[PDB]
């Protein structure tokens, strides 16, 4: 259902580029700014370069009257060196649960990343933003 | 006649004159607007013989330059080794544009490629001060008389302009080695990220340069498909034709003047005028990990600053030591506010540079702001990073000089102060450079 | 319910301070960060200075298992200038509604105003940044 | 005319001399930046005749080369002896890259190929003094007052720079035996695992080439599917148009010295001087199995240590001869703190190398880090690893010279220390390489 | 049960010691290595020193037959900058749960610090090995 | 099941390459790195040559809800002296036993194998760290 949506936005903070893997909804549907009827495809932002002080929004939602809610997984992996990961993000916003989940694990010393916004206790996950900074 | 090469046209007085004049050999090379240019005023007295030797092995070469500003250096066959020594002049005196397609970012990367397709005759050369042999170049009694006149001149500025237009009429560089022969010429330009692999790109380039020139088509593809914009440049027809192909060596003009003279000179031509003033540090600002100090108390007339810095001790102060006059490229220039969500300067001329960001609201027309000043391109060199701070809302990069073994390439240790992550939209790109210690002329009494 | 939520980050870019009046949540609850439970009263955040550079962040609800949602407004105003009104700041999230409301209305133009991620389509309103400038 | 030699061009005086003067054969060559290139003023006097051999023999001739940067030297047709006397000159006075394609790892090695369609004419030869034969050539009295010049200067540091201008302008080698007619050249570099049958590689890059220089297209696929990247010279066109086509012996320049003055200059070249002080045990390391050492007390001002080594009786210390300047490759480099996970040096300057690992952490700004150096390429070879301990995180390597029974190629035998498996990542290449003993002056009392 | 466990390895690839404070297993219990019957006490490792190139092991795991994970927490402490608090570790591997958790957060920019060989998806969390390195 | 899984992290730290043979999966399946979903080829590692002071990680996992664990083969052979086998390494966390197995096997006098983090008591196989190195 709409009423369960995610914003991501990746803001790309520092002075070399970061690519973005492996963007898979496992439930859910990804669509346009502000438009949950446009859906889009995973393809739209899959090996994306975000660009220094470039930012970029992937919107995620469950489909309508569904029951289902939003999940999914993506890849933050440094163009440099060889597309070493770094960081792996996993958001959830469930229909049938009153928690949300939005988990960043992985382990890069080369990258600075912080993230705010996200919603936990009940409802949508919110918009989350994520700064990126490779030292 | 057939069978001749440059020992016969040398031993000729008649051809040796000939070969000496049509190609310049006695004049010294304008680095200018328009490119590296020959003057029309004959430098050096005329030799009675040459310096030569004979090679005739024609070939292909091909190489590769990174600087900005030196296109028209590498369309001229310039080696690396004159290139650099050239690159100065033609970058203060380049003309800027906005709009240029060379890039130099921190994630991307351009470079200038040239092939020459060469067909030899030998090599002529020069004998310097520098070098204690005793067929040194005899500068013309002209060229003396006017460094003699720029630099009786009353006061600093006059000497300054007077130094100026002679080396706009005599040149900036003399060639000291230079091939004669024939040559056809093939010239591109790329840019790539530096994520890719530099030596199969420059590989790449090469083989594709390297055959558009044997098989002479003003564009070309490569192996991995790379679109390459070529120039042709034909230096092709006998010792009638032969012309200059490559250059090998450059010594500046300055450098062939004798000491006391030469270190006058090379002082009156330094752009800026420096001095250390005390600091203060900027009220505020507690949640930076670091301290920012501003130049203290008023800025005296005449004389700008170049940023907020982490130095506790001294800030430098820069004056311009040639008036602003059409047609040349000052050495600061202004900064306005900019357009929508930032309070960051912006320089009002394309591809100058400042070192700092702001660490309040600039504003151009009130001090501390109304002093402050971007530098020319060719005033500074990139710098190194080092953080301070636990976030990235509070981190500060301190921008130190990259150490060299050369004093030559030696940058002040400002310790400018530049922003992580500046908060709002459209702001400047993040300056990542420092000020050449050459550029600023100390204890002038000025 | 807690289900209709919203997180207001006011985010100050400029020189200039900025300060918060009339902050009044008509429906749903003020709370902590995070933390759904723990309501905080509307003196909490009124005439609070938002220096700049700094987040003062609003979080509201709706009342938990309540069938309605969180409705409020405030006023960002320039202290520097006797508190002159520099924007008018109201958020609907409804229960009963599938369309949020986030209206800023006002005007002085001394002040550039820059708001991004709520949501109007479906669920929740979000987590709203306002980055306020004095230009 | 037709059927004209060697022997009637050396017979006639006007003939003879055109061929010594159009082929350099009174110069030496300066194996410099731009590579192998003859001075372009006289070293030795004009002789009256010239000790020469007929051969009219065309044919195709292949040879290959490990060594890193004599490129160049292969493609003037140096044989494998000049190559090996003219590698250290070249090495010194190359620009050095971190993108060159040369690879010379453990597991990787790289060579250059050259095939030489060669039209002979004979071979001409020079007596050097070391011959001990009567018709000796004779060192022209400019060069001969030049030397003079240079050692009556006052200080060491005088005397080496002036005999580094003398030999950047008259030369480091001198070709005593070429030989004359025209050639067709074609160069190629590959790089192959030393898994690989070498024999194999060298077979099949040899008949890609041959092929391509017969029925004589800038690359070439060879029977196992190389693609090679060919470079083509092009010296050949009557007695008039004869060239050098291969240089079979070259010798260096300071060898043609008396030998009084010859053994000064060549002590006056040495990169390095020497000296040997006591050692201290580094605290802590029980973990090891073998004992570090480090020089003892503070350095004197100006010298360098080379690494941490196995070595309880001694440590070498190493101060540079030349001062640095523009344009010439320092002897000793900096090091720098690496990027992260690691505390290991890395080398500032590219292609250059250090001995030993660091064991502890490395800082460039503090003692004793702020005094070790790296050497430049041409100061070191490789070196053979004896390994200490019974586990992988605990192993370490000594370094230790390979045995060679020459004098020239002999190396210190300083035991470097390299940690068999550093903590952490990003690590620099493990340092396997050992100081060659004719690049350090000892007991110079300077 | 024994089939929830964790190995975590601190191995300092620094020069300068660094501390562990704070072992505490909420859930499960430390046991010898390799030898999960073997029991141990937290105190065989507070206050404990890793010096350079020396690797500590830390084994957790439920108990035996108990439908209960293991859960814990410690924090990586700086013993020459007056235990200064470098990192918090908190690792999870629940028995009734499929995901598993470690995390490791604080701020001391004077340390880095990477990581690898957890197990999220399912099972046990796996052997971890933390490399540290003081710069 | 997924529960039964095995990481194998080969770290070649000597100056020689090593090469992968005859890998196979008897049981379970080989997917992507932390992503049990995206299983992959063994033909992906086959013949692949570890280059000094490189790492490649092969993670082995039963197939979900298969009652069945994870077991495999694999050979680590010198690509110099014409693929000499180095090490026979096999490999099984089994579904139905409580004991894990990791055997390495074979004699090559010229090599140091050393590996750790193996878990054998019970649950899975664990994370285990092969290091290689050519004297
Ligand atoms: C007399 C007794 C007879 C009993 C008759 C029973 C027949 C119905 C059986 C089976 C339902 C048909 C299969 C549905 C599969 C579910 C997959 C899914 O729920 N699909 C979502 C898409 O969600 P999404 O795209 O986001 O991704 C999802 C995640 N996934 C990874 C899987 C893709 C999508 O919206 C949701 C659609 C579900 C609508 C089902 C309606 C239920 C019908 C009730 C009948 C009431 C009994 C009447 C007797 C009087
Ligand atoms: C006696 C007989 C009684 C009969 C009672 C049956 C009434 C229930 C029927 C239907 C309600 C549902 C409305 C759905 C409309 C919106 C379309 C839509 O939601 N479809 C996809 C979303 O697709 P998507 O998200 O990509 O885009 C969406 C927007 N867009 C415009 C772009 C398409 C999405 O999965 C589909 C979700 C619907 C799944 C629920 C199905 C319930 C069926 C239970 C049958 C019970 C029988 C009982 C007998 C006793
Ligand atoms: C005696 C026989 C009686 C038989 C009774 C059996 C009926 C089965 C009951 C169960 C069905 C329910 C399935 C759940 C799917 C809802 C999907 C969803 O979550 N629905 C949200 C909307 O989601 P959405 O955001 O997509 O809105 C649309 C957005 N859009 C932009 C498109 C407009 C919307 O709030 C949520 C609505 C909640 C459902 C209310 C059900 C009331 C049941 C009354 C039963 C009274 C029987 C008593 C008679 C004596
Ligand atoms: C008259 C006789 C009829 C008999 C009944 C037969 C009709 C068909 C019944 C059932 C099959 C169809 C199920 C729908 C699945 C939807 C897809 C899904 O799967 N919906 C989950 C989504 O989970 P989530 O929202 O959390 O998304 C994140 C997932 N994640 C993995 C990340 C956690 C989430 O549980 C939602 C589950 C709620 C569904 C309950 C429906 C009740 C069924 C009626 C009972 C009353 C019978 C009355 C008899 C008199
Ligand atoms: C026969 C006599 C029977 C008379 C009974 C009359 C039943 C009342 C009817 C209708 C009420 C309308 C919803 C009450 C407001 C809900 C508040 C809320 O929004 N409810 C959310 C959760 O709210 P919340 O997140 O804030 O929880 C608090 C957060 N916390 C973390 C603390 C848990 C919760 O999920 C989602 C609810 C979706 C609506 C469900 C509708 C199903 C009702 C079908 C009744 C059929 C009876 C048939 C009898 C024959
Ligand atoms: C035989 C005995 C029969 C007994 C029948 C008695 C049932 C009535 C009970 C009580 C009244 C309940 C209304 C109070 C509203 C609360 C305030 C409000 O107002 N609730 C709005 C929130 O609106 P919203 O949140 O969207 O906006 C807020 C801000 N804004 C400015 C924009 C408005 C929201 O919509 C309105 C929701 C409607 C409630 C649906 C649930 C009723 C279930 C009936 C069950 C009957 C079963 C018995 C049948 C035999
Ligand atoms: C007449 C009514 C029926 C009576 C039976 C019901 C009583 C309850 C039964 C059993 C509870 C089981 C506790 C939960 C597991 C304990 C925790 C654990 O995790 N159990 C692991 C242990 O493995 P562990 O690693 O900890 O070994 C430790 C080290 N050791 C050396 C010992 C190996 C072991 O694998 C996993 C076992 C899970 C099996 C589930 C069995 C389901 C029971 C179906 C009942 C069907 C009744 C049918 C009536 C019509
Ligand atoms: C006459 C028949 C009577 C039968 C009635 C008897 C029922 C027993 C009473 C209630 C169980 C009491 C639980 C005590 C242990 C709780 C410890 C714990 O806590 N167990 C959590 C572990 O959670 P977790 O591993 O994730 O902890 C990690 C830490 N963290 C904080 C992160 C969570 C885990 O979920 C939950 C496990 C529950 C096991 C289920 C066993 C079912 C038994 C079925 C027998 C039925 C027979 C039927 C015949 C007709
Ligand atoms: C007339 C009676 C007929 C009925 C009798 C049948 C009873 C069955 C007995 C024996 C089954 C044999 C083990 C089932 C295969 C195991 C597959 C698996 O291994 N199950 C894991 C899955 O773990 P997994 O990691 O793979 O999750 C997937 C990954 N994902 C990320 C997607 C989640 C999961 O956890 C843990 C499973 C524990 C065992 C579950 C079964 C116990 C309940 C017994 C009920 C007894 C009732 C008796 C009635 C009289
Ligand atoms: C009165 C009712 C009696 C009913 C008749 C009973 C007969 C059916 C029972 C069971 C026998 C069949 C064993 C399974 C063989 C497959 C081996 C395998 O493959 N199982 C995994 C492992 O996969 P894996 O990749 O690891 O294999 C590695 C490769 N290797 C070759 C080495 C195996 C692989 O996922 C596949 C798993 C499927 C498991 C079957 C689940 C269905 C259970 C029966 C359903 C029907 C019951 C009907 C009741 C009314
Ligand atoms: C009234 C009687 C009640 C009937 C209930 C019986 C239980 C059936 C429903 C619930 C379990 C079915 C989902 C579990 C499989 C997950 C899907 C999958 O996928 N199983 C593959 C995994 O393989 P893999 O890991 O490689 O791919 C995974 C990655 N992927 C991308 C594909 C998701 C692989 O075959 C493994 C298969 C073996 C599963 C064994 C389950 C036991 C089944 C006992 C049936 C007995 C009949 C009884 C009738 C009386
Ligand atoms: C009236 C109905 C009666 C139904 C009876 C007929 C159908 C069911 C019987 C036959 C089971 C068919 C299993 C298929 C296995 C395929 C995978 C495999 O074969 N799994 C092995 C290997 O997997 P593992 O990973 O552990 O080994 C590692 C590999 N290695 C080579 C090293 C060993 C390992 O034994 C695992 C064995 C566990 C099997 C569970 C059996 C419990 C279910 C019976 C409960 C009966 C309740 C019904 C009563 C009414």
């Amino acid at each position: 259902a709409y009423a369960q949506w995610v914003i991501i936005i990746i803001h790309n903070v520092g002075s070399q580029d970061v690519k973005i893997k492996n963007l898979k909804a496992s439930w859910g549907k990804l669509h346009a700014d502000g438009d949950k009827d446009a859906e889009v495809s995973a393809s739209n932002y899959e090996g994306k370069i975000v660009k220094p002080d470039e930012k970029l929004q992937i919107n995620a939602s469950g489909r309508s009257d569904a029951a289902a809610g939003t999940t999914g997984t993506f890849d933050l992996v440094d163009p440099a060196d060889g597309d070493k990961q770094v960081r792996h993000f996993y958001w959830d916003s469930p229909w049938g649960s009153k928690t949300n989940t939005w988990t960043v694990s992985g382990s890069n010393t080369k990258w600075m990343i912080e993230y705010s916004g996200q919603n936990l206790d009940s409802g949508a996950l919110g918009t989350i933003t994520v700064d990126t900074l490779k030292k | 006649q057939a069978g001749d090469t440059l020992n016969d046209v040398i031993q000729d007085p008649t051809r040796r004159n000939k070969l000496i004049n049509d190609n310049n050999l006695l004049k010294g090379i304008i680095m200018g607007r328009d490119g590296p240019v020959p003057s029309s005023r004959e430098l050096i007295v005329r030799p009675d013989t040459l310096r030569a030797i004979i090679n005739n092995r024609a070939t292909i070469e091909t190489t590769t330059m990174e600087a900005e500003f030196t296109e028209t250096l590498m369309e001229s066959n310039y080696n690396s080794a004159s290139v650099k020594v050239s690159a100065p002049f033609i970058t203060a005196n380049s003309e800027y544009s906005e709009s240029s397609s060379f890039k130099n970012t921190e994630t991307e990367k351009s470079m200038y490629t040239s092939s020459r397709y060469l067909f030899p005759q030998g090599r002529i050369d020069f004998t310097t001060p520098d070098s204690g042999f005793d067929d040194v170049i005899k500068l013309s009694p002209q060229f003396t008389s006017g460094v003699q006149a720029a630099l009786a001149k009353a006061t600093g500025t006059e000497k300054r302009e007077a130094l100026q237009n002679l080396f706009q009429e005599y040149g900036h560089v003399f060639r000291t080695k230079v091939h004669i022969g024939g040559v056809l010429s093939a010239h591109t330009m790329e840019t790539f990220s530096r994520s890719e692999n530099e030596t199969e790109v420059k590989q790449d380039v090469k083989a594709g340069l390297e055959g558009a020139v044997k098989g002479w088509q003003g564009t070309i593809t490569t192996s991995q498909n790379r679109k390459l914009n070529v120039k042709y440049i034909v230096n092709v027809v006998q010792s009638e034709h032969w012309r200059v192909i490559e250059v090998t060596e450059v010594t500046a003009v300055a450098d062939l003047l004798p000491q006391p003279i030469r270190g006058q000179v090379k002082d009156l031509l330094k752009p800026l005028l420096g001095k250390w003033v005390d600091v203060e540090k900027v009220p505020g600002l507690e949640s930076l990990p670091v301290s920012v100090y501003r130049p203290k108390g008023a800025i005296p007339a005449g004389w700008f600053w170049l940023g907020d810095t982490a130095d506790a001790s001294k800030a430098l102060l820069v004056k311009p030591t040639l008036p602003a006059r059409s047609g040349r490229n000052p050495a600061l220039t202004s900064l306005h506010q900019g357009s929508g969500m930032t309070e960051q300067p912006f320089v009002d001329l394309p591809q100058y540079q400042y070192l700092s960001t702001y660490f309040g609201s600039f504003a151009h027309d009130t001090p501390p702001g109304s002093t402050l000043r971007g530098l020319r391109p060719d005033h500074v060199l990139p710098g190194r990073y080092e953080m301070h701070g636990d976030t990235i809302s509070t981190a500060v990069y301190v921008t130190r000089p990259v150490d060299v073994p050369f004093p030559e390439d030696e940058c002040f240790d400002l310790k400018s102060l530049v922003r992580v992550k500046l908060p709002g939209s459209g702001n400047p790109p993040k300056p990542r450079s420092a000020l050449k210690k050459s550029m600023v002329l100390f204890d002038s009494g000025e």
